[PDB]
């Protein structure tokens, strides 16, 4: 006859949720991500290829993207907790035009000091986007935008916002399955699976309408969407050739520190050296059109012989209507209207520098996670700053038209902040290993 | 010699040769900051211990602790699976077999405890 | 010969103390008890009856009552930690009579705003109990009572004080013994023991002089006291018939929100609508004084043929001299003198609605745990509110007289806040199970 | 079939037939808020593991791990208990017997360790 | 009878008789304040369990759980040490030997694992 036997360490698994811990090449200056407290990554991470194995993946229903979003938000608040709170900055501001070019305002206002029985009158420039008029009259009066909803916390100047890579690892008794299928769209049964105890270097780069410093497609421009035919679902596309983008802040400000209270100070831009210059970003036109034509023809496969037409983003908040990013200290907000402005036919071929220019705006008071209140004041970085990024992905949205026309418009939509993480975690999934297995055999012989 | 979890696609008969690598990886800065990363690491370490103990305690009561393979006294009921021994041990893999016993897994576990406990009482306890 | 043998999983236990965790039917709006973070309770909790077992119980020396008291206090402070602190409210208040009926006062006072360089003058009603004059004369310059001891923290309006049930569970390797003896007084050897991993639904209903929404007696009015003859020990009595009690707040207040600072506001009773009406509670006289006869005769068994007399609270703080409770947002303070006012002689027999009316007072500033400082401000609930409760227990106290007379007087004593929990946890006790056991036998045969 | 701890009142002989049910219940949201309830839950989980390990490690050194019932080489000293072998396994219960050996429980544990350790060295370690 | 770790200086042959005392001390207010001292105590308690399990799990896979001394099927290699069987057991101490096999400690562990699994595979699994 046969007897039931139990096998320990059987190679089986199931989908499960767990608390993933961080791992990093620790090496020092601190960062907003607090990677100094993270576990040190191994020098030679182990990766194994599963033969004869095919596993199902679902990047939209993945739990890693949701868990990482909470961790990033938690780390963001943790770094701002010990910094000074700009509670006395909520006062009437008297501004005048600086000595378009009206982006700045030379404001003056009263302020306290270490001595409680004494006050001081100071002055400092302020971007127009960070100021709101009071009474809608008497142009001199002005108020900080966040003042009537929350008191923003000044970021500590000692910590930098460098997005160094961080590896997400699973606890003992769990594993992360990686799909190595060529040109995998992120959903379906993967024909080339592999396992790894920790994900590759994930850089928590925050961007809208354009993924920067992200992964690159191996051989072909990949497109991902839970429902391509649905106009209410964001469309993520990954490029094969990185499109280098240059940015600069020609304004040369002077950092001035004023002590608002005992043992604390507020940083602001004192004056400006030279004439006022608008901030912008550059990108090669030849290497940009090309990407589109390739993206346009690729999108054509999912909509018949229809012509693709990219148009500038729809109206709304500045965070969603412009390409937001950060050059390691300053939050930028560029137009992008110059990149998604063209029409491609079923034969349209793109066929010198001629670099495109994107005007940009800069703000100090920001809401990175779109939460009510909980704002942060970004101190000004002294001197001119420049930063180059690698554009590897785009966030597109299809207009909700009747679809019966001979074309279709695509708008660069900001989507959700979680989409940025989903573009990199699509090649992973966490599973729980059940080493206890049962099977029969003619034992007891 | 395949790495950890490398014999998942192999047949059931060939997968039993590497049980040691999977059983070894079940549990593999001294200070703790109790921060965002520290809190998660603490939960991960505690969760790992519970996962191993929860799975290890079953072998102890079943009388198979310290053994990678063991045979129980519970006979194999044909109702759970009427497939032959050759196909399961030389053609089917563990993943496919997992989706066939899952329904009767809880019942099998309960039957093994009473089968081992009764034999334990019958053998020992001379009076 | 005989050899020593060890048995694992032996059914033995001993008294111990452990950190009990919360379990609840989790399902959303938040609450002060923070049940959202509690473990979800099982749908079919396992309960087993022990045959041939008799265990000793002592609800007075129990540890769960003390442990639960700390947990409730800790949860109360945790819920109030993120709420706004009413530190600027400590200012001189000029009040006048509202346009007995002098329970309210239309006060006015200066206050700050989001703009640190500007101030505002506001007005709002205030109960006379939460107001104390600064100086005997001037008939103005009133001050909030708690101002000279601590700054009260305004309760977050998003969280409610619903006393939803919570189940106390023991960790693995421990169990909670339940006594199922009929009419058990809480002390002695229980002749009907049972075991359960988690206690029944415990509702943290804070009350004084009258237990509300508590468990009802099984068959007879039970009385509990560590020393019935001692005059300094509180006496707890459990009823069999739930005496329904209704309460109402006929004052239709108008909530008005004023921004005290950046991103924070203070919500105060704004203006009354209609006319001033005294808050009160109702209770059936036939059903109320009928139970007194049953309670009076039951108490007679412990003091011979002496007659029982009920008198009103001796005197003292408002929290101990009145029946305090909360109708899901407003804390009431009702005078019970209309209930504990009667004399019962051995033959006395109670023999239409005729509902009794209990005048009540309302306060915004309160100290739930009688702790110095750490006060709390309850925001006003808009509109009229009503709430019905089930009176199932009473906290009585016997006068410290010579007791040589032919009668005895009982007073509704507030006792201690822990008595409220002890009235429900008397049927449980935590024990530590020791699976290791030793016993001999003629082994090695 | 009684549930967990349902045979506490039964005699010593009949109460040992269900040791598996009490031994199984010795260890039975992924995120943690670390609040009032979270802190208590974390302590409860950690305390539970220590209680099991503290009791399981003794069986390991005693040479009885993975066995519910086992016999040692330590002879039974009549001084600890002079009661007959019939009433103990047919009339007395575990609770009543626990309040009679508690005084000598610590000494019995040490005798078993030295007996098992000495026997291990005498049998193994040929040279 | 020397106390805990009292036979460290004694020779190998004389130090193997008291292994039980060192093995017993490997795991030896209910509330927790989570303060400076509470945080350290929590980490210490968790670290102790991991240290014991990390060392105990190796014996389980090796098939030596529940035993203090056990002989494996891996033959000794003279390359690791060419000393005689008399000097090591009657003259050298454990500390001096620990600084001689450390270079081959990891290699010996892997050899024992595959040797135990193969023997398990060969003996059990009748078909
Ligand atoms: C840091 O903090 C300091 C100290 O608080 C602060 O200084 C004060 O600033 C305020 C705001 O600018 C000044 O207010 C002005 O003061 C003068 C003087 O008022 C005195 O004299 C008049 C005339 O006798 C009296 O009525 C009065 O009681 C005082 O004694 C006035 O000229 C100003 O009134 C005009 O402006 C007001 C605001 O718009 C109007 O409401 C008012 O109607 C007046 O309007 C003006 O323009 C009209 C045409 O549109 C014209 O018809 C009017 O006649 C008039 O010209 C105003 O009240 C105040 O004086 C400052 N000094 C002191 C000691 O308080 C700093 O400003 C602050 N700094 C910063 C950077 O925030
Ligand atoms: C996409 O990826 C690219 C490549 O990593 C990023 O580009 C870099 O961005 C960082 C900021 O995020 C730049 O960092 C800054 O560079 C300044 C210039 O560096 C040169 O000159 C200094 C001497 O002046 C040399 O030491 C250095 O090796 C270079 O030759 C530095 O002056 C800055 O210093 C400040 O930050 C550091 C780090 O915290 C502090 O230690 C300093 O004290 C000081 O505060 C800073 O290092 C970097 O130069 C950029 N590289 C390039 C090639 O441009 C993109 O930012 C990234 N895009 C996004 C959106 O993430
Ligand atoms: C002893 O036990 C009794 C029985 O549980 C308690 O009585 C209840 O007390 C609660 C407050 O603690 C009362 O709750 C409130 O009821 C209002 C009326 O409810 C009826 O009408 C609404 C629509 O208007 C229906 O949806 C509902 O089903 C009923 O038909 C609600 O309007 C109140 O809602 C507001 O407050 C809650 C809590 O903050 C919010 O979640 C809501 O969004 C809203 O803002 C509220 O639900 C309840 O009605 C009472 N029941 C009875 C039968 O009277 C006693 O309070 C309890 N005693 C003690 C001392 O604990
Ligand atoms: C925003 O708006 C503010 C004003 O609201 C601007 O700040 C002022 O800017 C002006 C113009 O730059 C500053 O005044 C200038 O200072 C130059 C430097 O002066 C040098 O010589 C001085 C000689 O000393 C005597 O004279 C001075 C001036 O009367 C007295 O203060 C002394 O006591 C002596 O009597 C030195 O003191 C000084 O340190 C220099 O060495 C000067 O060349 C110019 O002619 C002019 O006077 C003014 O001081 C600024 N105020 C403050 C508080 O900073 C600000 O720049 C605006 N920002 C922008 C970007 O537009
Ligand atoms: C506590 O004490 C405070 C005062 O210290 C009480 O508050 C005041 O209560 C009175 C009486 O209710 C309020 O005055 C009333 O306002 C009514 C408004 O109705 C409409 O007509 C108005 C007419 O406008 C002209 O006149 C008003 C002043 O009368 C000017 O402000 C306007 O600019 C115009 O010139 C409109 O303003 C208004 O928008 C309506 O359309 C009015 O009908 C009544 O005759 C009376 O005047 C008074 O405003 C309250 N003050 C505040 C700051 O709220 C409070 O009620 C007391 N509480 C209790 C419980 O007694
Ligand atoms: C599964 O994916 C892996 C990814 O590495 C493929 O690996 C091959 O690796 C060899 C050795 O480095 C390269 O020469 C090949 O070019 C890789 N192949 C490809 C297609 O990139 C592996 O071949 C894949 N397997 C299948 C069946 O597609
Ligand atoms: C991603 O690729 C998978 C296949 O790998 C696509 O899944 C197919 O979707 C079509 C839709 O008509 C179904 O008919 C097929 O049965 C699906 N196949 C499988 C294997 O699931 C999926 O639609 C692709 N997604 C996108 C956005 O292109
Ligand atoms: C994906 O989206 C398509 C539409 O793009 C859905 O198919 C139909 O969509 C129309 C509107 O265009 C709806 O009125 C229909 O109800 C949809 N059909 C159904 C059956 O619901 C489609 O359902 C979406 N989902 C999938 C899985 O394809
Ligand atoms: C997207 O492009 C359109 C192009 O027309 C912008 O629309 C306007 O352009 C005309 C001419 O310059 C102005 O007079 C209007 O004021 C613009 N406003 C609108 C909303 O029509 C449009 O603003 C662009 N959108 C963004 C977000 O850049
Ligand atoms: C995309 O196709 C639509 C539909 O043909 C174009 O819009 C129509 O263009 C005709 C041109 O004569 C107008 O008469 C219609 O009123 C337009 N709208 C509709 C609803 O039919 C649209 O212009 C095309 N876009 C491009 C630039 O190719
Ligand atoms: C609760 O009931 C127990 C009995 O179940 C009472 O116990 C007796 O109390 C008297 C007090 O003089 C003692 O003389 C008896 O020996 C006690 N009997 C037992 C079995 O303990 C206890 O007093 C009751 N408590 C109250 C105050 O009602
Ligand atoms: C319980 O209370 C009674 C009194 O109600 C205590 O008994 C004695 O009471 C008289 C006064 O009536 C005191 O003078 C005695 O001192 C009390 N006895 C003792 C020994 O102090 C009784 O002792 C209290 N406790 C118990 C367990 O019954
Ligand atoms: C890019 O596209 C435009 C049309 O949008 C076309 O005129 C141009 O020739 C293309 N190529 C370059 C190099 O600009
Ligand atoms: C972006 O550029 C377009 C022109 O290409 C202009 O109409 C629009 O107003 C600009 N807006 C922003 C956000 O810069
Ligand atoms: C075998 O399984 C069947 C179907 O569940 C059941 O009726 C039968 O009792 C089982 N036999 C044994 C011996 O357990
Ligand atoms: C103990 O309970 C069992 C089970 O009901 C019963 O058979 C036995 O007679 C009881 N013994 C005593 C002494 O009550
Ligand atoms: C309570 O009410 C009675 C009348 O019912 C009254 O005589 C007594 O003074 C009141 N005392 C209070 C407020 O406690
Ligand atoms: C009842 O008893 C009291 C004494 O306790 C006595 O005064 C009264 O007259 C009696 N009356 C009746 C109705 O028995
Ligand atoms: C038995 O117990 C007695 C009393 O404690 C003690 O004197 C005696 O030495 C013990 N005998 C053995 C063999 O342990
Ligand atoms: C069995 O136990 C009972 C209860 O303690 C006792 O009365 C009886 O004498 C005992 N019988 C024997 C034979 O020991
Ligand atoms: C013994 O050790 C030597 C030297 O490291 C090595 O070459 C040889 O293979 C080993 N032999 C065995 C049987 O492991």
């Amino acid at each position: 006859n046969l007897w039931v036997t139990v096998y320990y360490g059987v190679p089986v698994w199931r989908d499960a949720e767990t608390t993933l811990f961080c791992a990093s090449d620790a090496k020092e200056k601190h960062n907003v991500w607090a990677t100094h407290a993270c576990v040190p990554t191994d020098p030679n991470p182990q990766e194994i290829h599963l033969d004869n194995v095919t596993e199902k993946f679902n990047m939209w229903k993945n739990n890693m993207v949701e868990q990482m979003h909470t961790d990033i938000i938690s780390l963001w608040d943790q770094s701002l907790k010990p910094c000074v709170k700009l509670t006395p900055l909520c006062v009437t501001l008297h501004c005048t035009n600086v000595t378009d070019r009206e982006e700045l305002k030379n404001c003056s206002f009263n302020m306290t000091t270490e001595l409680r029985d004494k006050r001081q009158k100071v002055y400092s420039l302020f971007y127009r986007l960070d100021i709101v008029p009071i009474n809608e009259n008497q142009g001199s009066e002005y108020r900080l935008i966040n003042c009537n909803t929350s008191a923003c916390t000044q970021a500590c100047p000692k910590v930098s916002f460098e997005p160094i890579p961080i590896h997400y690892c699973a606890p003992a008794g769990f594993a992360i399955l990686k799909c190595k299928d060529e040109g995998f769209n992120g959903t379906g049964l993967c024909k080339n699976v592999s396992t790894v105890q920790c994900t590759h270097g994930i850089k928590p780069v925050v961007s809208t309408q354009l993924l920067l410093n992200g992964s690159l497609a191996e051989k072909n421009i990949t497109i991902r969407s839970e429902n391509i035919t649905n106009n209410a679902k964001i469309i993520i596309v990954q490029l094969v050739q990185p499109v280098t983008i240059k940015c600069i802040r020609p304004n040369n400000y002077t950092r001035k520190s004023i002590r608002i209270g005992p043992g604390q100070a507020f940083y602001a831009m004192g004056d400006i050296i030279g004439d006022i210059r608008q901030a912008h970003c550059n990108v090669s036109r030849s290497r940009w059109n090309k990407t589109l034509q390739e993206v346009a023809e690729k999108l054509r496969t999912y909509f018949g012989n229809k012509t693709i037409i990219f148009a500038n983003s729809s109206g709304g908040d500045l965070e969603i209507t412009t390409h937001s990013f950060n050059c390691g200290g300053e939050f930028f907000y560029c137009n992008t209207s110059g990149l998604f402005n063209s029409t491609w036919y079923v034969n349209s071929t793109w066929n010198s520098n001629d670099t495109i220019t994107l005007p940009c705006r800069i703000k100090q008071i920001i809401n990175m996670w779109q939460r009510a209140g909980q704002c942060m004041y970004a101190p000004p970085i002294p001197g001119v700053i420049k930063c180059e990024s690698n554009i590897t992905g785009l966030l597109l949205t299809r207009d909700g038209g009747k679809d019966n026309n001979v074309n279709e418009t695509f708008r660069p939509g900001g989507g959700d902040m979680r989409d940025n993480w989903r573009s990199e975690l699509y090649k992973y999934k966490v599973v729980e290993i059940e080493p206890l297995g049962v099977a029969p055999t003619r034992c007891k012989r | 010699r395949r790495g950890f979890l490398g014999a998942a696609g192999s047949t059931m008969g060939a997968a039993s040769i590497t049980l040691t690598v999977q059983a070894r990886q079940l549990l593999s800065q001294h200070l703790l900051k109790l921060g965002v990363w520290g809190i998660k690491q603490l939960q991960a370490r505690v969760l790992a211990v519970e996962r191993y103990l929860r799975d290890q305690q079953l072998l102890g009561i079943w009388g198979c602790s310290g053994k990678l393979i063991c045979c129980t006294n519970v006979p194999w009921n044909s109702s759970w699976s009427n497939k032959s021994l050759d196909e399961i041990w030389n053609n089917m893999t563990w993943l496919q077999w997992d989706k066939e016993i899952g329904n009767y897994t809880q019942l099998i576990y309960r039957l093994i405890e009473e089968s081992q406990n009764q034999q334990e009482k019958n053998e020992k306890e001379l009076l």
